RNA sequence: UAUUCUCAAACUUUAAAUAGGUAGGACGGUGCGGCUGCUUUGUUGAGCCGCACCACGGAAUCAAGAGCUCCAAGUGGGCCAUUUUUGGUAAGCAGAACUGGCGAUGCGGGAUGAACCGGAAGCCGGGUUACGGUGCCAAACUGCGCGCUAACCUAGAUCCCACAAAGGGUGUUGGUCGAUUAAGACAGCGCCGAAUCAACUAGCCCCGAAAAUGGAUGGCGCUUAAGCGCGCGACCUACACCCGGCCGUCGGGGCAAGUGCCAGGCCCCGAUGAGUAGGAGGGCGCGGCGGUCGCUGCAAAACCUUGGGCGCGAGCCUGGGCGGAGCGGCCGUCGGUGCAGAUCUUGGU
């Protein structure tokens, strides 16, 4: 017995019940994956400021 | 006019007392829909 | 009801006969009509000649 | 992966334009990048490294970092429900500086200033700008009128140039 | 004088286009400022 | 006098550029129920004739054109060509009328009964004002007769109004000519 | 060598429409000073940090407001439609893209129908419409107008839709291009006398057109159509729109030196009402327990009744009868607590 193989049908309703949710931007951002040398250099910077 | 237009709530009009000719068609091709410029006003008269 | 109306003219009679003369042009050209000679293969058939 | 190779469906994409194949000009690498710049992500096929996904050519982000020869960018992604703000590292070969803030910061000087000329002469102004309205009347020169009627049917005139 | 306005407004209408009609030219009419929209169709299948 | 057709003359330029400070103005002789349909039709022929949108361009007169003489009988003739399930023709009628907006409006319902032709399908190349004399058809020459005579073959038999209408009748019609 | 007919999902210089991304300030700008182990030949830069000043809110429209978190149900067979589209001769076939719809949804129209057209809904009064209609069935004209068709085939009669083609017609109705003609057009006898010949085009009609129970423009019928194409007025018609009444929900406001209140109350003001699976709130009903207030041989429970009334409803109160010994209201609390189905169990019919 075959059924349906996919289809993109009602998704975009559903993603539009509580979408399209954008992230509120905070004024400062992680500094995750930045350079380690330009974060290491900023952090002296701070402490001795 | 914004602040105007916005204090007032939209209009509530019954139905129009001569009822329409097409509303499937554009006022063009003589329906209803679309821009019919000065004479919509004699439709206002019959929905008001 | 009195049939004692004035005898109003707002405008004098050159400028009447000048605002009769251009209501004139306007509905000349208004009737005017082309002369469809950019048509030689119908310009039998339009009653040109 | 999953049926689908990392750059499946490039052939248009990333290809070069029409005769600009070969080297790629000096402009390209004397470029400054910085931190908060807005840049356009367009994927140069000749560039093999620090090539980003097809999904993120043809789309503006911001520069979160600077490497010595790759930018971060931040991009935004629509998952289903939300907007994902997707980091990725990507070559200065494929990134352009945009333009899509350029007037912004004339249109503020401006404003400061006509503000400031305002104030001076004691008056209250809004420096916004507005759509295209209505224009106001206006006579015309009357001049000589072309007629235009309907053109009469001819069956070989149906095929460009004639039958 | 809203009232007053109005009325000289359409005056100077009439007395614009009749000099343009004079003068031997064309007078464009300012382009509508204001439109009063009317819903004729109903709410069900609507596309987003 | 109500006519369900007016005739108007439309006109019309494109909008003034740097190129083109006083651009070619252009002017029709349009059939249209109401002014903004005659107005749509005229956009619709100088986009297909002269290139020019609506939107890039710009109206400057609308006046309706009245039959300077209602009160007398004309011959009129119109050439128009009109679209058929087949493809395109052109054709000439003429008509009798004392305007030429009843002419027209004749026009379109001939069309319609003849040869299944929808209003939006009828193009109006040309109207002119016959002289008796220069008319081609029969059907309008018949009636250039100086004494013309027929009875009423066909005459409907009603009241006045409906006030007078009475489902049965004790006698039938009197008919006669 | 210069031309030329015709072409491409896995060709292409060129190259749309629709759709995709970014930005349009209070997280801004300007001027000074400072930090660094990073960077520079170079306090050269790069970030960051303090001080001082300015910043009419920096496009439109809307904003029944915005953000964040926790626990969890059901679902994970779909199907249909315009447009785009793959395999297939095709399929009420099989498979994809966007959107909408049915499923979960009644209501008016299409005779009839899950998907078409209209339109979505608390209980009512009035008015007006949407789609569709106004010869009867059947509410509204045999209304006012113009042409076409005559079917000796069951003429024809409204998106989906309940099919018809190529070829034809000297049936009839309009148009297009040609030829002859009052120095007389064509047919029959040089007489005779005013129109004649030919090809295309496309409306209606006809041929092309054969199946099995008797039968389907829905039926009857309809031809100065009640058929076909196009108009004009006036009408009919939804649970849709407008005004009013009432119910619920949501939101807002008023009420204390309290003549002051089931404040868990009362009063006032706006908007609004579809619901399967599923979630929740407030209530109705049954049997015990801890308390409290009562009823009953001057008749309890149970049962019976075209007696009566209250509540939207679950239910409740009560007249009358029968029965002949117990029963109920209220506040908490508890449970083997609510049946139309299960080829459900037992008994009875
Ligand atoms: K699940
Ligand atoms: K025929
Ligand atoms: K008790
Ligand atoms: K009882
Ligand atoms: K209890
Ligand atoms: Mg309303
Ligand atoms: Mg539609
Ligand atoms: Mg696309
Ligand atoms: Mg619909
Ligand atoms: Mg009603
Ligand atoms: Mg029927
Ligand atoms: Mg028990």
């Amino acid at each position: 017995a075959k059924s349906k193989n996919h289809t993109a049908h009602n998704q975009s309703y559903k993603a539009h019940r509580n979408g399209i949710k954008k992230p509120r931007k905070h004024r400062h951002s992680s500094t995750k994956g930045m350079d380690p040398k330009f974060l290491r250099n900023q952090r002296y910077a701070r402490k001795h400021n | 006019f914004k602040e105007a237009n916005n204090f007032l709530w939209p209009f509530q009009l019954k139905a129009p007392l001569g009822g329409l000719k097409k509303k499937r068609n554009h006022y063009v091709e003589g329906g209803d829909a679309g821009n019919r410029e000065n004479y919509i006003n004699e439709l206002i008269r019959r929905m008001n | 009801k009195e049939k004692l109306d004035k005898k109003r003219h707002q405008v004098t009679k050159e400028e009447a006969s000048a605002i009769r003369a251009a209501g004139t042009s306007w509905f000349k050209t208004m009737i005017s009509d082309s002369d469809y000679t950019e048509f030689e293969n119908f310009t039998k058939w339009l009653g040109v000649t | 992966p999953a049926g689908h190779g990392l750059r499946s469906r490039t052939r248009d994409s990333f290809s070069r334009a029409f005769r600009k194949k070969g080297t790629i000009p000096l402009s390209t690498y004397l470029r400054i990048f910085k931190i908060g710049d807005y840049v356009d992500i367009k994927v140069n096929g000749a560039i093999h490294k620090g090539m980003p996904h097809k999904f993120y050519h043809g789309r503006t982000g911001r520069v979160w970092n600077v490497t010595k020869r790759a930018v971060g960018v931040e991009v935004n992604k629509q998952v289903r429900n939300k907007i994902l703000r997707k980091r990725i590292h990507v070559r200065i070969e494929h990134v352009q500086l945009s333009r899509c803030t350029e007037e912004v910061k004339e249109r503020m000087k401006k404003n400061d200033q006509l503000k400031a000329e305002a104030k001076a002469r004691g008056e209250v102004i809004s420096t916004k700008r507005q759509p295209v309205g209505p224009k106001p009347g206006f006579m015309v020169e009357g001049a000589t009128l072309e007629t235009v009627t309907p053109i009469p049917y001819d069956v070989v005139n149906d095929l460009k140039g004639g039958y | 004088q809203y009232a007053k306005e109005y009325e000289a407004q359409e005056r100077e209408l009439i007395q614009l286009k009749r000099e343009a009609r004079l003068k031997g030219g064309f007078y464009v009419d300012p382009e509508a400022k204001l439109l009063f929209i009317i819903r004729i169709r109903g709410i069900n299948a609507m596309a987003p | 006098v109500t006519y369900k057709f007016h005739q108007y003359q439309v006109v019309g330029r494109a909008l003034p550029t740097e190129n083109d400070e006083h651009p070619k103005i252009y002017r029709m002789k349009l059939w249209a129920t109401n002014e903004v349909r005659a107005k749509s039709k005229f956009w619709y022929y100088l986009r297909k004739l002269k290139k020019v949108k609506k939107s890039n361009g710009q109206m400057l007169a609308i006046n309706e054109i009245f039959e300077k003489n209602p009160t007398k009988i004309k011959n009129y003739g119109i050439w128009l060509r009109y679209q058929s399930r087949t493809g395109y023709h052109n054709m000439y009628k003429e008509y009798r009328d004392t305007t030429l907006n009843g002419a027209v409006e004749q026009m379109y319902t001939e069309m319609a009964s003849r040869h299944r032709v929808r209003h939006h399908c009828i193009q109006i190349i040309k109207t002119a004002t016959i002289p008796a004399k220069l008319c081609k058809r029969e059907s309008t020459k018949q009636f250039h007769d100086s004494k013309i005579k027929f009875p009423l073959v066909f005459k409907k038999v009603r009241p006045p109004s409906r006030k007078l209408k009475t489902t049965y009748k004790a006698t039938r019609p009197n008919l006669f000519m």
